[PDB]
């Protein structure tokens, strides 16, 4: 009991609760030993009768059971590097994508800016750009002294100057 | 021999006790990588291996320790412990190193850092750089001697930037993103440009 | 120390316990490297976001925080201080021996 | 000749061959044969052998059987290994990705002693992979070919040691068993013995004859001559058997208390116990005949016995004392000498029989431990076989074997040499093996014995030089792992037909003659004296009545990729080595016009290749079609040959194979029915026949460079065929299914009108880099939506398109048109991986053309890249008008000593211009020995010349006197070979006239369209920001510590700098930089690179406190 339960939660890389490891178990074992009684290799489907649950899971389960490799072992046939050096970063920043970022930043701004003043802080609070957080209505009448109907005819003031083709080629390209 | 590590022991002020260890460090997640491929498969810098081993090998040690248990088994929890550690700072140094799957040795921290593959000749002294390219030599006799020729196309890829921004000034291209269309499709405008 | 590039001097010494555990942000104790179905990382596990910061940048471990207004605050509930997300290449991590 | 559909190629050679040039496949054949144990191979073995008639699976059997418990009432045992038919078809085994196999029963007999019942069951062994008929396994679709491997036979080997302190001589063994523990007998530096048993430096040779039931009585009676052994005998110190017996437990198993038995027990169980050392059959032969021990016995009893120590130890004293022969008592006699290491009469060669041997070997013995495991965990007459049985370890071994193993590499196929020579190559790195940095400068070099078995001329020029060669023309293996040669037998001087072969220890004790010998036809030399292989090697001359033996043929010591060299006795070794090593990699032209000039050997590698369609019976063309050929037999069946087409070979080459026969011709079984990739009219053809000036032009040709005319861009002249393949699969995933379809989210029109609504590319549709292939949609998931993602949905009206367009696109710098979509996918019930559900493979091929930067040479060691490609205006012209077409420097073919390609050459514009010697009064004096048919020769006629005996220089000569024209009366070349050429450039006559002629040059498999490559910024690693490495990632070149310290010495800092930090390391440098840069802003300062913080948390993590002062 203790060797195999250490086995179960302590002997995986990514460790695996023993209530699922155990089908692990039975499915590999069940199917190496029908393998040989069948000439074949059992299809999961044949491996869910035997389960008698749905085949999907039997996917999942063979799909969970794969451990983890190595990313230090030498991938070539020759020895000259490792696996490591052929897995991109993709947390780093593409060093493209953030001038682009900045560009639009400034034609937003631009834009904004073309725009009367009074709209252009209800969108840009609304949409939370200098800040961290969009507001809603109420926000912005309290920090411009008007009802929450005249905010929401003030953005239909600003998403249909926005429409014009003056601004929407402009941006629209921006993509 | 032995005051040449005496002196030093004694003229600076560090105290000896950092020869035995009794708390080990563990080196940021983002240095020792969990990675998923292409296909579900994971991938491992071998040190969450070792890390595992220590970090099992002192849970144990604890559990021994406050069970009671006959010296014999806590003393092999203690080797154990002290083997673990081994593996972890410098891998087969002592005895036969500590091996995984596929039976090769595994890369503990002084593996990291000696020899060619060491970071030091490998990432420190030289790296890899950008803004290169290489490709065959052929010779050009008609060449001055401060000259040289350079394929158009290697020559693009190279000043893309630049040409990116001589483009985009002569209103070429409305925006960055357009030039950068541009000069991935090789629009006939891109190449009076690069020249 | 502010990795400015005005160095005057390199230093390296033996490291005592206390140094050890001064530079680490927790006491890593679980040998739990990834949760097999949720793939997150775990609590005081090797890939413990409370002791090496945030996978993700500005959320904690259950997203109490979302938002890039919150800047420097250890959140109450899983202690994850909701910051920038490379700080899993800085911080440090420390096991102490039975 | 003897090849019914051979083309009549006229030859130089003067001697004939007593036999043909066996099939040279057959050391991949006929181990796979012995390993199965197929009839064939049945009765092969009955007129060689048939003492024993055993297969490698049967072999392994029966070692295997009995398997019983400890009680040994109860056991198992395994017979007959029978084999079934393959579960399909080569071809479509290549389709969908299955390895070629077949089924394997074996029976198990069940046997109880406690009270007797059988249980004979037809166990399924598993599923075994086949060996095709080309020689070569097809795993999970791809094909791979397995090479043998040299490796040091288990034996018996003495060597000699100088102390180089008073130059006192000192003699070792070291007998190396397979699957055992090494005793090292030798004489110390002071006078007693070391009998390191091991690796235990104590206890000379006192302790270990007392240990074998001896005394001192049997030891100063065996040894009363040597007095060396009687001086360490006198220092026994030690009376008692079991006191020997402790000290030996002392030196073999410390660390546990001994007992009386324990010890002599411990010794059998270490080297008498055939389970912890058993020399192979191979070793015990090789000690037997070492020693003397047996000489008509059976071979049994692997184990190494007794007698044979006691023999050791009389070879080795005796070789002290400087002893010529030993005769031990119960053997014959033995001459005393030292052992040789790279002497192929002890350098063994493991061929394919032998590698899936060892592993199906491992496998049985896992598969024993775990059938004894289980066979008393259960009750009796519960238990049965197929429960003792669990075939699991023995396919995983297969599996081990075949596919992430070293020396069962990846197929070399980019013309028919290339495979031809990838099998029938003997290599020495791997299991067992020696790696390059393991290997001394000895082993790389070339032994005496390497004649007539491994060829000395083909190796890579690489690290593995030496290391890796390929096996000779006439080589055999015996049924033992030795290599062996055929060689006639000369006796008194009469030279026999009868063709015995000789292994490399049975040529010592011998004397070969020179292969190319003044024959008179009555096997008698002319001059007494004759160039002759001694026994060490030595050549030296030797009258004639005291030889035995000769050469079967010249060009027995080469391989068959330097046997099609022509001239190659004028050619230094290197240039032969490097011009044999590019006829592996020439590419597959589009249409492979024969060579004029050539060997014989051309003829048989296209055929025995495998690649051209040979007819297996004769008989009558039903039908003739590109895609396929009906052939009626006689017996009035037909059969029909499907033609492959456009098939991608392993490294992205053209396989097409075109029909060369008519619908109403005869054809004989064994001729060529339709030609390969590089075959014309069933033989090699790598190149093509270009006409050649050799002046060194304007410097377009300097330092090695070739230039060419326009005419071989225009007239596909040198064009190649390639294909690439792009996999893309769709799998199952915790966001959902990705789906192979056209909504492709923000896409444009023009790049979706070659799509069909299914999602991939149209058949026969034009790609570039960048365009799109299939069109395979991901759910995205979630992430920060920006707002400024919101206002730009706002102006236009766009939807929020959920998912992410991870499309396969055409990777960088490639281009052409489709050839063909395979798909598969669950629904239509395939075998797919495990996950996924969808994978569709395209093919893409362009015609490439020759362009500059592509490398050509010929098969003489002369190499370049096109310097550039002017037009046919801009080219020297004889005075009939005819530009030439390719122009090589002078300054190379002197100081590089290739001058055979001159020659050849001169030879090619013998054989396209035509010939005729005047044959009015007599032949003349040159042509007397040049054979009849060959005084005339129709124009563009094509020749043939054996590289050691080939056209001479006189004859040459002569064939050059006589070379009439074409159509005109113009002998544009004159007697010696030069001949007048008009500058194209300013139109003046050149002072001097230079060699013109056709050659025969190569497209080889480097070209520049796949070897350009450039970035400004992609991606970078994980643990440190460096950028990755490689054409298949974005790349970007290692700039490294060799090019800083030229960096430094130039005193630039700037730019060092910034080459380190900003533009490879540095992160926020990086996208600073790329911001500025676009901006037109000043470039910033660089900042501290991160792999410095890396190093810097890295050593911190090993315990030592680091830190950087500010001051
Ligand atoms: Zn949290």
């Amino acid at each position: 009991q203790a060797i195999t339960r250490a086995m179960a939660d302590q002997a995986r890389t990514i460790r695996i609760p023993v209530h699922m490891v155990e089908v692990i178990n039975k499915l590999g074992r069940i199917q190496r030993e029908l393998l040989q009684d069948l000439g074949r290799e059992p299809t999961p489907e044949e491996l869910a009768k035997e389960m008698d649950i749905t085949p999907e899971k039997v996917l999942e389960i063979q799909q969970y059971a794969r451990e983890p490799i190595s990313l230090d072992q030498t991938i070539g046939d020759e020895g000259d590097s490792q696996l490591g050096d052929f897995i991109e970063d993709s947390e780093a920043v593409v060093a493209v994508d953030a001038v682009s970022f900045t560009l639009l930043q400034d034609q937003l701004q631009s834009v904004l800016d073309t725009l009367s003043e009074r709209e252009a802080g209800v969108v840009r609070l609304r949409f939370g750009l200098t800040d961290g957080q969009p507001r809603t209505l109420d926000e912005i009448g309290q920090v411009y002294g008007v009802t929450r109907e005249r905010i929401r005819q003030i953005e239909s003031k600003t998403m249909s100057k926005l429409r014009h083709p003056s601004r929407s080629q402009v941006l629209r390209d921006y993509l | 021999k032995r005051l040449k590590v005496v002196a030093a022991f004694q003229q600076s002020g560090n105290s000896p006790m950092g020869m035995v260890l009794d708390a080990v460090p563990v080196i940021p997640p983002e240095l020792r990588p969990m990675v998923q491929l292409d296909g579900g498969r994971f991938a491992t810098s071998d040190l969450n291996d070792l890390y595992r081993r220590v970090i099992n090998r002192n849970n144990r040690l604890k559990r021994l320790i406050d069970l009671g248990a006959p010296e014999i088994i806590v003393n092999n929890e203690k080797r154990m412990l002290q083997e673990s550690v081994d593996a972890l700072f410098d891998n087969g140094r002592r005895g036969r190193p500590v091996t995984g799957p596929g039976n090769r040795p595994l890369k503990s921290l002084s593996d990291l850092l000696k020899g060619k593959q060491g970071r030091f000749r490998q990432n420190l002294l030289g790296k890899r750089v950008d803004y290169s390219g290489r490709s065959v030599i052929v010779v050009g006799p008609q060449l001055k001697l401060h000259q040289c020729g350079l394929p158009k196309l290697m020559a693009l890829e190279l000043f893309k930037p630049f040409v990116m921004k001589r483009l985009v000034d002569l209103n070429h291209a409305q925006n960055i993103k357009s030039a950068k269309r541009m000069v991935e499709r090789q629009r006939p405008q891109v190449w009076d440009v690069l020249e | 120390m502010l990795d400015v590039n005005f160095f005057d001097e390199l230093r390296i010494g033996l490291a005592t316990a206390e140094d050890i555990r001064q530079w680490s942000y927790g006491e890593v104790k679980k040998p739990e490297t990834i949760n097999y179905r949720t793939l997150k990382p775990e609590k005081d596990g090797l890939f413990c976001e409370k002791i090496f910061g945030p996978t993700r940048d500005w959320e904690c471990y259950c997203g109490k925080y979302k938002r890039v207004r919150f800047k420097g605050i250890i959140c109450e509930r899983c202690g994850v201080e909701v910051t920038r997300a490379k700080v899993r290449r800085e911080r440090m991590g420390h096991i102490e021996l039975a | 000749n003897s090849v019914p559909g051979a083309p009549n190629r006229v030859s130089f050679a003067k001697l004939r061959e007593p036999l043909e040039v066996p099939g040279l496949l057959d050391v991949q054949t006929d181990s796979f044969e012995w390993l199965i144990g197929s009839p064939r191979w049945r009765e092969s073995a009955a007129e060689r052998g048939d003492v024993n008639p055993v297969g490698g699976l049967e072999e392994v059997l029966y070692e295997l059987s009995p398997i019983e418990d400890f009680s040994g009432s109860m056991s198992l045992s395994f017979s007959d290994p029978r084999f079934d038919d393959v579960k399909a078809p080569v071809d479509e085994c290549k389709d969908k990705d299955m390895t070629y196999a077949a089924p394997l029963f074996v029976t198990a007999e069940f046997i109880n002693n406690n009270t007797g019942e059988i249980k004979s069951q037809t166990v399924f062994m598993g599923d075994f992979p086949m060996m095709t008929e080309k020689g070569t396994f097809i795993i999970n679709g791809t094909e791979r070919v397995v090479v043998s491997q040299l490796v040091r036979s288990p034996g018996v080997y003495f060597d000699e040691t100088i102390d180089k302190s008073t130059d006192k001589t000192l003699h070792s063994v070291k007998v190396i068993p397979s699957r055992g523990a090494w005793l090292e007998f030798d004489v110390d530096k002071r006078d007693t013995v070391g009998v390191r048993i091991d690796r235990k430096r104590r206890q000379p040779v006192t302790v270990l004859l007392k240990a074998l039931g001896w005394t001192s009585e049997q030891i100063v009676e065996r040894f009363g001559f040597s007095e060396i052994m009687r001086s360490t005998l006198e220092k026994d110190n030690t009376v008692g058997t079991d006191e020997a017996l402790l000290d030996i437990y002392r030196k073999l198993r410390p660390g546990e208390p001994p007992t009386k038995e324990s010890a002599q027990t411990l010794l059998e169980n270490l080297f008498f116990k055939e389970k912890r050392y058993d020399l192979a059959r191979v070793g015990r032969y090789k000690v037997n005949k070492k020693l003397g021990l047996h000489v008509g016995e059976p071979i049994t009893s692997s184990t190494l016995t007794e007698e044979d120590v006691v023999a050791t130890i009389e070879y080795l004293v005796r070789l002290h004392e400087g002893q010529t022969t030993m005769t031990v008592p119960g053997g014959v006699e033995v001459p005393v000498e030292t052992d040789d290491i790279d002497h192929f009469g002890n350098r063994r060669l493991r061929t394919v029989g032998e590698l899936i041997q060892n592993q199906i070997r491992v496998g049985m013995s896992r598969m024993e431990r775990v059938v004894r495991e289980r066979m008393t965990t259960q009750d009796v007459e519960a238990i049965t076989p197929q429960t003792l049985i669990n075939i699991r370890p023995v396919v995983a071994a297969i599996k081990e074997f075949f596919g992430t193993s070293q020396l069962s590499q990846f197929m070399d196929q980019n013309n028919p040499l290339s495979g031809l020579t990838h099998k029938r190559r003997l290599s020495a790195l791997g299991p067992g093996g020696l790696s390059r940095e393991r290997a001394g400068l000895e082993v790389r070099d070339v032994h005496p014995s390497h004649y007539g078995r491994m060829c000395p001329i083909e190796t890579p020029e690489g690290p593995n030089i030496g290391l890796i060669g390929s096996l000779s023309v006439y080589a055999r293996v015996n049924p033992f792992g030795f290599i062996e040669t055929p060689y006639r037998k000369v006796v008194d001087g009469v030279v026999s037909d009868e063709i015995v072969y000789l292994t490399a220890d049975e040529e010592d004790r011998h004397v070969v003659a020179q292969a190319n010998s003044p024959i008179d036809a009555d096997g008698r030399f002319v001059e007494p004296r004759v160039l002759v292989r001694r026994k060490a090697g030595e050549v030296e001359y030797v009258p004639s009545s005291e030889v035995d033996y000769m050469d079967v043929s010249p060009r027995q010591m080469v391989s068959v990729a330097t046997a099609m060299i022509p001239f190659l006795e004028h050619d230094d070794a290197n240039r032969a080595l490097m011009g044999a090593n590019m006829q592996r990699q020439a590419v597959p032209l589009v249409r492979s016009e024969a060579p004029l000039v050539g060997t014989g050997m051309e003829l048989r590698a296209a055929i025995d290749a495998g690649d051209v369609v040979v007819a297996e019976e004769s008989g009558v063309i039903e039908e003739v079609s590109a895609d396929y050929i009906t052939v009626m037999h006689d017996n009035g069946t037909r059969r029909t040959y499907r033609m492959r087409k456009f098939a991608r070979s392993n490294h992205g080459t053209c396989a097409n194979q075109c029909p060369i026969v008519d619908a109403g011709d005869r054809v004989e079984a064994g001729q060529v029915i339709a030609d390969g990739p590089c075959t014309d009219d069933g033989e090699m053809a790598l190149g093509k026949n270009l006409l050649v000036a050799i002046m060194p032009w304007e410097g377009h040709n300097y330092e090695d460079a070739i230039i060419l005319s326009n005419r071989l861009v225009e007239e596909d002249v040198l064009t190649s065929i390639h294909i690439e393949e792009h996999e893309i699969d769709a799998r199952d995933t915790k966001l959902g299914a990705e789906e192979i379809t056209r909504d492709i989210p923000n896409i444009s029109d023009e790049v979706l009108a070659d799509l069909d609504e299914r999602g991939i590319v149209r058949i026969g549709a034009e790609v570039r880099d960048g365009d799109i292939l299939v069109g395979k949609v991901t759910p995205k998931g979630e992430t920060e939506l920006t707002p400024e993602e919101r206002l730009l949905r706002a102006i236009f009206g766009e939807k929020a398109r959920e998912v992410r367009d991870t499309s396969l696109k055409v990777p960088h710098g490639e281009s052409g048109k489709v050839i063909g979509i395979r798909v598969f996918s669950r629904e239509d019930e395939d075998e797919l991986p495990a996950g996924v559900n969808e994978l569709v493979r395209v093919y893409v091929a362009q015609k490439r053309k020759i362009s500059d930067g592509d490398k050509l040479a010929g098969r003489h060691g002369n190499k370049g890249v096109i310097g550039k490609i002017l037009p046919v205006e801009d080219m020297p012209f004889l005075a009939d008008g005819t530009p030439v077409d390719i122009i090589l420097n002078t300054h190379g073919v002197p100081r590089r000593m290739n001058i055979g390609q001159i020659l050849e050459t001169h030879l090619g514009w013998c054989a396209h211009s035509g010939w005729k010697v005047d044959a009015a009064k007599g032949v003349p004096d040159w042509a007397a020995r040049l054979p009849d048919e060959l005084l005339e020769a129709q124009p563009n006629a094509i020749v043939s010349t054996p590289v050691f005996d080939g056209a001479q220089e006189a004859e040459l000569q002569g064939l050059l006197s006589c070379t009439l024209p074409n159509r005109d009366g113009d002998v544009l070349v004159d007697a010696d070979g030069k001949a007048m050429l008009f500058d194209g450039r300013s139109g003046e006559p050149f002072p001097y006239p230079v060699t013109v002629g056709y050659m025969y040059i190569m497209k080889l498999h480097h070209l520049v369209d796949d070897k350009i490559h450039a970035r400004s910024t992609g991606p970078y690693s994980m643990i440190t920001q460096q950028p990755l490495g490689g054409k298949a990632q974005f790349g970007g070149q290692r700039f490294g510590e060799m090019e800083c310290w030229a960096m430094q010495a130039y005193g630039a800092a700037y730019t060092l700098q910034e080459l380190l930090t900003i533009k490879s390391d540095d992160t926020v440098g990086r996208v600073k930089v790329y911001e500025a840069i676009v901006k037109g802003e000043n470039i910033p300062e660089p900042g501290i690179p991160e792999s410095f913080k890396v190093l810097l948390k890295e050593l911190q993590s090993l315990c030592l406190n680091v830190e950087v002062l500010s001051s």
